[PDB]
RNA sequence: CGGUUGAUCGUUUUAACAA
RNA sequence: CGGUUGAUCGUUUUAACAA
């Protein structure tokens, strides 16, 4: 039926804190569109809300809907999915191969939680989803009043949204893009990494010590930007990997503009509470006394050089077998930089 | 008969502005949709339906063996490519004839109406008014 | 030719309008006896294998019987998914297919001389407007 | 919910047809009781009904909405189910290790049609479902009422059975009977076997020739009684077989009483018709003109001895290691009988 | 002793009673606004787990407060599966359990001085009786 | 006070007539029942539930931590096999005291009510007749 | 007793391989009409209990009979009851066993949406 | 043919009956249902899925000297049959010790049969 | 680069049974607090990545450790992702692999409504 | 004991990888997995569910010497670990052509070990 | 298993029960 | 696959849509 949830079940389960533990139960939105003259028209009929079963996923319900429907197959469809969970191994899995056999259907999937986001079963599912040709986003507050508008029995009551929202939606979209291995195409990272831009896109990686040896970790290293600034939802994304406090750990960050004034005040807060973790920022570009602060906190300040260059080409840069060619400027630029850093500190 | 057939609404409008196409299984590829239409064509166990465009009236070949109380045709070797249609029926009180042509390519066509107890559905329709 | 067939009009409509219909019928056939002459039908008295309903309705000496399938193609619009209805009026072996708009008339003529069953309704396609 | 399905499903799904083919969904309407002081009481609110979906049959949903319940775990109760279709090998699995670990709860399941009931993998799921506990019984005419009356939106009008309920009735219980194999406890043995009753019990087997030599048929072997008598009831069974026209089969008969006149005309009728099939009857007491008609049809009618009360007891009878006994007055009456049958034919 | 308990008195009702509980308050407080000045605090704000709503209701200078509950242990009867209700008046760190005799008494005698939402019918048990 | 606590229907009702059982999983074995029951009146984190057998009312012992905002104990040490229970609360504007005992075996038990702003609440009761 | 008895070599499938199998075959004789001049015959068709379904593609000449089997006392999981294939050529009362990768180079010598092939259903995944 | 030899190689056989039941049950049914016939018995190779089938013969609907005799030597089981694979009268014959139903076999080769081996090559 | 491994016995099972061990085990140890005095370590407090969860039964002055796999390049019916369950007798930094049937009997000897047992969930249906 | 001549009997080994995909890459994989490390390399046996599991060092807390070595002998792996099992300090050794990943292997045997054989024989 | 939730697939799973 | 149905798990799968 179209929209006649109650409010109370959509604010219990559409909940987006990543650790919730008493949540037994999926919910399903769907909603449906058809391309007519070149144009997307809502299909007003075909959208409604599912829950699970005690062996019955949304999605399965969703497909036999679908088979019900009978959707003409010499024209294009576009569907929406709002979930409460990410689909486990055997939805994924079933919605890849529907999708690998209808090819006039296209998906795009919204979630408010990870579902055993630390599980590698569930990543490689989410993965393969992915590479099916689903487009799979986090469910932002634009997205959770659309919902409530639409597929809630509101009865014109205004939405309110809980505490956390924002800093839930960007840790989840952070484990999302670790998750996806996201990579930047060649132009954005040209246009962004130059040191010759209203975005501050950063990389980062992690390491362990082991007798007197670093160790990478290969779950533990991406990129992000901005929607507050990058740096806070880095930090945000930070505390969900539970980092162990009796071994050292070392993240590295590649960050195109310095951190601004906020931002340094809490990764200096933020370094200072734990010591098990060393900070090693080298940037491309300042956006000095919070630079001065952070680097004192126990930080390491560094301008990016060829050699990072390079490193961020062969690791965060989707060349797809193309290699690394340096623009003009580069190395005086870095060399002018790494001077006047080096006077300042 | 005539008069009527030129007169009344409901014959002038399946007669003036009508275009048939064949709608059998929507959801199922353009090859096996021709595959399937041409096996009903040629087995005589099976409807086939024609679906006027612009409204919800449409035509079903049922087999007689369905009816189970008692010219129409249905056929392909006339020209390749095309199959030909045409069914006698009573409406309205009045016998009236239904042609039409579809090609097998597109499962689209054309279909119009022609002209070619009796008493008593007179009698009432002059009660009815 | 081998193959012989059957022609009916049978106007597509969607499951709750079927229902609707089913529903108003048999409440205006039992509880509220205004239409207490009716002769209900159930699904399987026909030789033909798709025919969900059969509802006779005797006017004076002869009937009109409408009767409702499932089991059809698919239609053009999205909730024509392969049920419909058809109505005619016979009188001992003669039978002419009739207008939805003259089997009200008959209806209310006869009969009508929970909103009361009307074939106009039933059949008239809100999707295509 | 509560009985609000439309007539039309109703009659289109519970046909008792034995081989019915477009019927592809599962309709299952449940009842439940609960005992109290000695007495069992209708549950008013747990009763309803169910279909199937793509890939969720009746049986797990019934399961679940139990499981919703929380029924007292120290109170008995008795769950009646209405079904269409018998269980498929997963749902009768399911079923029985659901039985097994809730003995508080007994299932009583009455089936419209029997599913696959020539596919030894259902009639083994079939019989695991038994031995688990569970009663499983065909639906006859009363029980076609009574859906009638209180699961079916019939606004009070009647209920018009379909043609031959009552054969395909008989039909279907000599079939399940068969998969089931069933037997008679010694009382009953002792009570209709004498030769010294108000009940027409038979036996039968089947055998196959191949170069001049009797095979027997491990499923082919059975018995029934009387609901018409029981002849025209194996004679409705037998047709379900196919047997092939080309092969040589036997039938052998073992029944207390002799036929009736319809029932000896129709057996007499059914083996004209028939030439492939042999009949040998074996009766034990008379119930002449008949018998004698049948005889010349082709029939072998002869008396039970000691060797036909050995292999009966040995074959259709619940002795559980016990050995045959027989009764005073054996051997005189059986001569006796024996000679008056040559005398007359 | 370690454990410090609160005791509150939690009248059982069943799941259609909360609906149609929230329903009416819902109704009665956006559509027509006979009951406009109350509060309908959504789900989670509280720190006790388990306290799926909320109504607050200014009664002069101090306030009615309706809490439901889900998530409770199952009752005697057999559709008491977990969810309940509890009435209390509160006045600035003050607070008293109601009667539901005496709170729809509190609630009439302010604001009422579809159905009126009344505790009442909510409280009352259909299934004891 | 002790005249409207010997006087109102509500206090009576819950004084007189009376018994408490311990219903929290049904569809559990006695064991895992019993079970239970210790760990939950051992460890202070989990809510504890009796029902009065004749209505619906109930008393729940939620953990304080659950409160937030601020005598009563459930004891086990007192009688091996039975566990005391105490329980202060304000009921319609008057400070009563509710005293009980279930043994762990039967899971079952006696329980019954005793005597033990304020001019603000009689102030509104008289005004609300 | 044991002086007589008959061999054959039976591949254990599972059941959704021999529905999909059935579904097939059952479509491409019937729908697509490229088989049209297979053959079907049902399990009451046989005198053997053990024998599911039985399909005969033409092939000149001679025939390929490929057959299916319930009431295998092997199982798939360990259940006692469990599916097999068997492939035979036969010509004018002489036969033979044919393994699936010759059984699917006669079929498309002679003939040809997905299609019937028999590698895809006797091939296993249990042990490989 | 490469089929032969890789369906030959450290091939051993072993029974597969009422595998969900106790084992000296199991050894009873193979001993009178070798005795008696009248059933079906099974001899699965380890490595992968091919079977051997031993099917009464008043099962086939018409009509070659194969055995199965355990009498020879007590507690062990012989077993011979012929068969034509592939245009070839290969005979397959083993044992398996009537203890553990486990043992060894391998096959090994004695107008229409040259007219499939011309489609064989046809076929290509 | 090849100088340090670690070597372990894993047994490959199926993630339902994974499951079903650590539902019964915290049961155990929460609700019917037989095996209240076991402890239970969790993904994120080892470093391995390939770990899932840790058991550790407590027999006086040893212990008995059980380690979940995820991750594993074996999988069940080859889909490169196979659990695993690795059993460790720990006493005072000495450590040894002990087999199910030993492990069983150490937590009867000192321990003891299902159990919790380890041939149940180490035993193997898919080849046996 | 029982055990170690259950598991030592015939038993051949063969390595899983990246089963659902071609095998050249997979020997490609198997090559660079040996050489660098850092990854886990599995060697089940083929009767049962039996596996050896090469884990890099780094991943344990805290610390014996074992070795996989190619370079000896081109297109064939060698495998050596020590590991005490049931109070025995046994050594499993064994080898794999590099061309099909598969071959044999072996275990043969070199105050808390009897302390451990003490409390194996009171768990009789 | 009220845990700064690592998440058992809890009527915490339901459009009308007071229209 | 309208077959004297050997049975694809067909809106032939649905309580209110005209209360
Ligand atoms: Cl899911
Ligand atoms: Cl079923
Ligand atoms: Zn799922
Ligand atoms: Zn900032
Ligand atoms: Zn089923
Ligand atoms: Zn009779």
């Amino acid at each position: 039926g179209p929209g006649h949830m109650d409010p109370d079940t959509f604010s219990y389960n559409f909940n987006n804190r990543p650790i919730l533990s008493r949540r037994n139960t999926v919910w399903l939105c769907y909603e449906v569109e058809r391309l007519d003259n070149g144009t997307w028209v809502k299909m007003d009929q075909h959208r409604g809300q599912v829950y699970s079963e005690l062996k019955y996923h949304p999605e399965m319900r969703f497909l036999s809907l679908v088979s019900k429907w009978k959707l003409h197959r010499d024209q294009e469809y576009e569907v929406t999915w709002y979930i409460s969970w990410s689909p486990c191994t055997k939805c994924a899995r079933d919605m890849a191969t529907f999708l690998q056999e209808n090819t006039h259907v296209t998906l795009t999937i919204f979630v408010a939680r990870l579902y055993y986001f630390w599980d590698p079963d569930y990543q490689e599912a989410l993965r393969s989803l992915a590479q099916a040709g689903a487009t799979i986003k986090i469910m932002n507050y634009d997205e959770f009043q659309h919902c409530w508008s639409k597929f809630v029995y509101s009865q014109g009551a205004p939405f309110q949204p809980w505490d956390g929202l924002d800093e839930y939606s960007q840790a989840l979209s952070g484990m999302l893009g670790e998750i996806l291995r996201h990579s930047m195409d060649p132009p954005t990272f040209t246009f962004n990494f130059n040191n010759e831009r209203h975005e501050t896109y950063l990389c980062y990686e992690v390491e362990r010590m082991h007798n007197d040896t670093w160790v990478k970790l290969n779950q533990r290293r991406g990129f992000l930007a901005n929607q507050r600034h990058a740096e806070l939802c880095f930090l945000d994304v930070i505390p969900f990997w539970k980092l162990d406090l009796d071994q050292d750990y070392r993240v590295t960050c590649f960050t195109s503009w310095s951190p601004c004034f906020s931002c340094a005040q809490e990764m200096a807060k933020f370094i200072s509470k734990n010591k098990h973790v060393s900070l090693c920022i080298k940037t491309a570009r300042i956006y000095q006394e919070g630079l001065r602060t952070l680097a004192e906190a126990g930080a390491k300040i560094s301008i990016m050089t060829y050699s990072e260059f390079k490193h961020c080409w062969d690791t965060f840069v989707d060349h797809q077998g193309a290699p690394f060619q340096p623009w003009d400027g580069l190395d005086e630029h870095s060399q002018d930089l790494s001077g006047r850093l080096r006077a300042i500190l | 008969q005539r008069s009527k057939f030129e007169n009344e609404e409901f014959f002038r409008k399946l007669s003036r502005e009508c275009e048939i196409k064949y709608t059998g299984f929507r959801d199922r590829p353009h090859e096996e949709r021709q595959a399937r239409f041409q096996n009903a064509c040629r087995d005589g166990r099976s409807e086939i339906a024609f679906v006027a465009t612009g409204t919800n009236l449409s035509l079903q070949f049922f087999p007689a063996s369905w009816q189970g109380e008692q010219r129409e045709y249905v056929d392909l070797e006339r020209e390749a490519g095309k199959v030909y249609l045409k069914a006698p029926m009573i409406l309205n009180g009045v016998c009236v004839i239904w042609k039409g042509w579809i090609d097998l390519q597109r499962l689209d066509g054309m279909g119009c109406l022609e002209f070619d107890a009796q008493q008593a559905f007179e009698e009432a329709r002059r009660r009815t008014r | 030719m081998e193959n012989r067939w059957q022609v009916m009009i049978v106007w597509q409509v969607d499951r709750m309008r079927i229902n609707t219909w089913k529903r108003l019928v048999k409440h205006h056939m039992y509880i509220s006896r205004k239409a207490k002459d009716w002769f209900y039908r159930h699904h399987y008295e026909s030789t033909n294998p798709k025919i969900s309903s059969e509802v006779h309705i005797p006017l004076g000496d002869a009937k009109l019987v409408i009767t409702t399938y499932w089991g059809l193609h698919t239609g053009e619009r999205d909730w024509h998914l392969g049920q419909g209805v058809s109505i005619e009026w016979r009188k001992k072996r003669y039978s002419t297919q009739v207008d939805p708009d003259l089997a009200d008339q008959l209806i209310h003529l006869h009969y009508f001389d929970p909103p009361l069953p009307s074939v106009r309704k039933l059949t008239e396609d809100r999707w295509n407007k």
